[PDB]
């Protein structure tokens, strides 16, 4: 059950200790490197193009509506515990990307195939058993969080606000999905490179617009979050179920800390060493949770700090849009627009995430089948009725989660050694 | 399916005191428990949301607490306006279930019934039937026993009893016992009697009539 | 403020079908997810259906026999019931969902029975000849042999509203029986006439019975 979350975060504590809080110091340099200009040394696409691919998958309706679900059910304190998920999770994502170096490229052009299923093959053979299990899960798990959750949330949200959107929204999402992923990952890096920054800058500025117009409410909004999350007034650590569990569960969803579904994109980077790309990847969480999600969480609390009628019982995606429209003139239109790109981003990335784990099982023979399935399932997800889709998604992600976490624990020695190589290269 | 069991199933509270109501369920549900109050001819009214959080416009005497496997709804200094059924609901998933309910009633000083008995109408007889009606009005407590004697012999079956909800004004109950027979059976006997046994008196309240008048 | 008015309830034979409506106002039907909750005549309170603007979820008891729909343009929610059972009898309530059911509807009534609508027979209840002639007299109205519920009983066209008791109907084999009592000073009756006003909407019957002594 949810013991895996105690396991998942436990690695985050563990690796951060073993890696001595590496994330706080390396973060600026990795940020400089990730967005640095001008490198071509054995890779499918740029470091930047890999990050935008990973961020496209990492940024999803969980950033828009998954936080809202956590804010209502777990209280505003869930945001802080979402942060702890990312901060300690930074090390987890890094360890994922480092170990992705034990990757062998596939046939049908370079394409290259790196991921946790490969680590397990290069573990201490059981790893063959774990890797085939991981691919078995991840190949399925991609449809939930990567396809069905994101494709349904937009479809319903668009139908509420604009209402000329039965299957029509499903159709255009399928066409635009097929066009990009037709040309494989090389095509994906093109689209995710342009889409993601335009998406993120669009959303984040509006939040800073909201904060600018209501400056005074900022610090108390921080206060209620910090006052919550550490509110033991009720129950002996009974906020574990309230704020911590919802903060972690939803937080892991948005930033995808240790699900092992991150470095799959990191492998395609043109990297000299694992450490080069693994630092740019570790920035995936920071942009998702600390930047995007925190932007989303701040607006939600501010509306709660205000009075505002009728938002008291709003489900999730509608809550943030209503919370935005409350504070900003066209906030509702902004959020629903972002939701379209936010989900579309996650469809493409998670397609590659699911592909490569699928091909591990079947080879490149069925890659065409996976792509066409993903496009078809994307169409169905908008039309079909998936009320509790998040719940089954979290199970698949947890099913995906169990093996990779074991690997990161066992292969902690490899990465820490492999790190002591790259950081030595960083003095020259 | 999550089963939530409430206790006590029903209670009577002397006005101005404090009472505690319990909703207990099969499995742990964190803080996703909500409380309602329902009155006659009305929809449920939300009292407490998410175990302890307070709804706006609902008086401060209502307080709820607990998490996991023990929930309690606490009312301080009751008032007669709190008469109704109290139900609990959980938000675990999307198929939110409810409790069997708890009926809250009011305590008053004991009061004795006002018995009245009526013979069948002339119209009912020409229609082929005869119903004998006994009215027991404005009595407290609800626990009452009504015995029908036909010509001195008790009649066990054939009796329909109906009760009113507790009166809003004076907290008194009332009931009607209707004994239904055909005309031909009615005309077979001479004396019909209504015997009401209540805690207020050791000797029952007897009202009767004879058909030969 | 917020408005939720249910409609469409009625009497339907088992296996039959009908669809309910819940015209909503005072807010945005489109943004909020909506629920149907039903209360049995024994205060059951059972959940029935869920909907948001696209996808829906149903209770196992009714899966395949209920269809919940929505029309954000007409700001109304529907619930279509088919192949109905006796257990489907209850008050169907409209409401909006999230974690708690805060804003509720009026409620509409469904009765699923093979019984046939039948008008009531109204008989007056007047004391026996050898009454004790106490300070106050008690009179009554007996409404029996009617289906379906409900009946509305008033005394002297509402002039007598104090000292009246209308007892809940009791059902015995396909028909309902109900009695009501009024208490007036012995000075008034029979000096001032006392009348029973009974109405059964389903049968489109209205009758007045005057209580006359024997």
């Amino acid at each position: 059950g949810p013991y895996m979350l105690v396991l998942l975060l436990g690695t985050g504590i563990f690796l951060t200790l073993r890696l001595g809080f590496m994330q706080i110091h390396t973060l600026p340099y990795a940020l400089k490197l990730a967005f640095s200009k001008h490198e071509t040394s054995e890779g499918d696409i740029s470091h930047f193009q890999a990050l935008m691919t990973a961020l496209a998958a990492t940024i999803g309706t969980g950033n828009i509506a998954g936080v809202a679900t956590a804010y209502v059910l777990g209280g505003p304190g869930a945001i802080f515990w979402m942060w702890v998920t990312a901060f300690f999770g930074m090390a987890t994502k890094y360890a994922e990307a480092v170990l992705a170096i034990k990757y062998r490229t596939v046939d049908d052009n370079g394409e290259m195939a790196g991921g946790p299923m490969y680590f397990l093959e290069k573990g201490l053979p059981l790893g063959k058993i774990l890797g085939v299990a991981f691919a078995f899960f991840g190949a399925f798990a991609a449809f939930g969080i990567g396809n069905m959750v994101q494709t349904n949330s937009v479809a319903d949200a668009v139908a509420s606000n604009f209402g000329v959107d039965p299957l029509i929204t499903g159709f255009v999402l399928a066409i635009f999905t097929a066009a990009v992923i037709l040309g494989g990952i090389k095509s994906i890096g093109k689209a995710t490179g342009i889409i993601v920054p335009f998406m993120a800058v669009f959303y984040i500025l509006a939040g800073l617009v909201i904060l600018a117009m209501n400056i005074g409410y900022i610090i108390p909004a921080f206060g209620t979050i910090f006052s919550s999350a550490f509110n033991f007034s009720a129950g002996f650590g009974a906020l574990i179920g309230t704020a911590i569990m919802w903060g972690v569960k939803r937080g892991v969803f948005s930033n995808e800390a240790g699900l092992g579904s991150a470095p799959i994109a990191a492998a395609a980077a043109k990297t000299d060493h694992p450490g080069r790309q693994a630092l740019v990847s570790m920035t995936g969480t920071f942009l998702d949770t600390i930047v995007v999600c925190t932007i989303t969480g701040l607006v939600l609390t501010i509306a709660g700090l205000k009075a505002f009628p009728g938002l008291t019982d709003l489900t999730g995606a509608s809550l943030t849009a209503a919370s935005f429209d409350a504070l900003m003139p066209m906030g509702g239109l902004i959020v629903t627009i972002g939701l379209v790109f936010f989900a579309y981003s996650t469809v493409l990335g998670w397609s590659y995430y699911g592909e490569k784990c699928f091909e591990y099982l079947i080879g490149t023979k069925g890659i065409r089948l996976y792509r066409i399935a993903f496009v078809l399932v994307a169409f169905w997800g908008a039309t079909a009725s998936l009320p509790l889709v998040w719940n089954i998604a979290d199970t698949l992600n947890g099913a995906m989660a169990i093996p990779n976490l074991i690997g990161l624990l066992l292969l902690s020695g490899v990465v820490v050694s492999e790190t002591k190589a790259f950081n030595e290269i960083r003095k020259n | 399916d999550i089963a939530m069991t409430q206790s006590p199933a029903s209670l009577s509270a002397s006005v101005g005191e404090t009472v505690t109501i319990t909703c207990r369920t099969s499995e742990n549900i964190a803080s996703a428990l909500a409380w309602y109050q329902q009155k006659q001819g009305k929809s449920p009214q939300l009292l407490v949301m998410n175990a302890k959080t307070l709804a706006a416009g609902v008086p401060s005497r209502f307080s709820g607490s607990g998490s996991g496997t023990a929930f309690s709804l606490k009312i301080n200094s009751l008032q007669p306006e709190d008469f109704g059924s109290y139900s609990c609901q959980h938000a675990a998933g999307w198929l939110l279930t409810f409790g069997g309910g708890t009926k809250l009633e009011i305590k008053r000083a004991d009061a004795a019934p006002t018995v009245s008995i009526f013979p069948p109408s002339s119209e009912q007889l020409t229609s082929g039937g005869a119903s004998v009606v006994c009215f027991l009005n404005n009595f407290y407590p609800k626990d009452i026993n009504v015995k029908w004697k036909i010509d001195g012999s008790e009649r066990q079956n054939g009796v329909l009893n109906s009760w009113t909800d507790q009166d809003s004004a004076d907290s008194t109950y009332s009931m009607s016992s209707t004994l239904t027979l055909t005309k031909d059976e009615y005309e077979r006997h001479n004396s019909y009697t209504c015997e009401a046994t209540h805690k207020t008196s050791t000797s029952p309240i007897v009202k009767s009539f004879n058909r030969a008048e | 403020e917020v408005k939720l008015e249910e409609s469409g309830g009625g009497l339907v034979q088992p296996g039959g079908s009908m669809k309910l409506s819940c015209a909503a106002s005072g807010f945005t039907s489109s943004d909020f997810a909506m629920d149907w909750v039903r209360q049995s005549p024994e205060a059951g309170l059972e959940w029935v259906a869920e909907i948001a603007a696209s996808e829906r979820h149903y209770a196992e008891s009714v899966k395949g026999r209920f269809t919940i729909s929505r029309d954000d343009s007409k700001s109304s929610v529907y619930l279509q019931m088919n192949s109905l059972r006796a257990e489907d009898s209850g008050l169907y309530y409209c409401t909006r969902t999230a974690g708690a059911c805060g804003q509720w509807g009026t409620g509409t009534t469904v009765t699923v029975s093979s019984a046939k609508t039948t008008p009531p027979s109204v008989y007056p209840l007047a004391p026996g000849s050898a009454a004790a002639a106490a300070s106050m007299v008690t009179l009554g109205c007996l409404v029996k042999g009617y289906f379906p519920e409900p009946v509305t009983v008033t005394w002297n066209s509402g002039s007598l509203s104090s000292g009246v008791h209308t007892f809940p109907a009791v059902l015995q084999s396909d028909l309902y029986t109900l009695s009501s009592s009024v208490t007036v000073p012995s000075s008034t009756w029979p000096a001032s006439t006392v009348t029973c006003n009974v109405a059964h909407p389903a049968s489109s019957t209205k009758v007045d019975k005057a209580i006359v002594p024997g």
